């Protein structure tokens, strides 16, 4: 903590979901997702790698970052208190690149480690999902999609990606 | 820089595509 | 070549969507492919300026 802490421009957005654009390659596109909730703009790092947003005339730098928990807030610190219960079902809110967002019903498994646990969702969307949210039955977001693993069969599985809220 | 367009607001759907 | 340049793209364990290049040693020239902002392999490049220079 400091006795002045230096401010960054508000994220100035309505809450929900967004897709997240970038200038590259053959101009603008879709590199993946991300979910207002609060005032504060939340998507995965590998997403953004830090870079600004802009909006309303404004530039939006990063409040918080993590490249250890691929996770990262624009406007203040992250504000998705849910935490995944294991054995509930989850819906992922996936937003493709060039589709309607559709809504998938998964049971979570999970992926060991010496830390803990972390849920595990079997679901193979398109590249651009990264940041789509996972939530409960109760339409709050227990982590994000899109940090995963390619498992021995070509399948994919993701992480729930999550931190507490600040 | 990058920017945003708005998509979707956040809701369970009881109707959502099964199955994980 | 160097060897790396002979391999096919990765777009890796993470599903963002960026558009890279990659050497295409058959066709002798730089393609697109999607990277999915994690783990990248060594045949991916932000330029095809530079992917040429590096494996052509």
């Amino acid at each position: 903590d400091v006795p002045s802490p230096p401010e960054t421009q508000k994220a100035e957005l309505e809450e929900g979901v967004y897709r997240i654009k970038q200038q590259g390659i053959f101009g603008k596109t879709q590199v993946g997702v991300g979910v207002q909730k609060e005032g504060v703009f939340h998507t995965m790092w590998h997403v953004t790698r830090g870079a600004v947003l802009t909006h309303n005339g404004k530039r939006l730098e990063p409040n918080w970052a993590s490249v250890k928990k691929d996770l990262i807030s624009y406007g203040g610190g992250w504000r998705l208190s849910a935490q995944w219960q294991k054995g509930e079902e989850v819906q992922v809110i996936a937003v493709e690149p060039g589709k309607n967002p559709k809504n998938f019903q998964t049971m979570p498994g999970t992926f060991q480690t010496t830390t803990g646990e972390i849920g595990a969702i079997a679901l193979d969307f398109k590249p651009g999902t990264s940041g789509s949210p996972i939530i409960n039955r109760e339409g709050k977001v227990v982590g994000l999609y899109g940090n995963g693993v390619v498992t021995k069969n070509g399948g994919y599985v993701s992480g729930i990606a999550q931190t507490n809220a600040e | 820089d990058l920017t945003v367009e708005k998509a979707a607001d956040v809701t369970w759907e009881e109707e959502a595509e099964q199955t994980g | 070549r160097p060897d790396f340049c002979l391999e096919p793209p990765y777009t890796g364990p993470c599903k963002a969507r960026i558009i890279r290049y990659f050497y295409n040693a058959k066709a002798g020239l730089c393609q697109t492919f999607v990277y999915g902002g994690c783990r990248a392999k060594r045949n991916n490049f932000k330029s095809a300026e530079d992917c040429m220079r590096t494996c052509g």
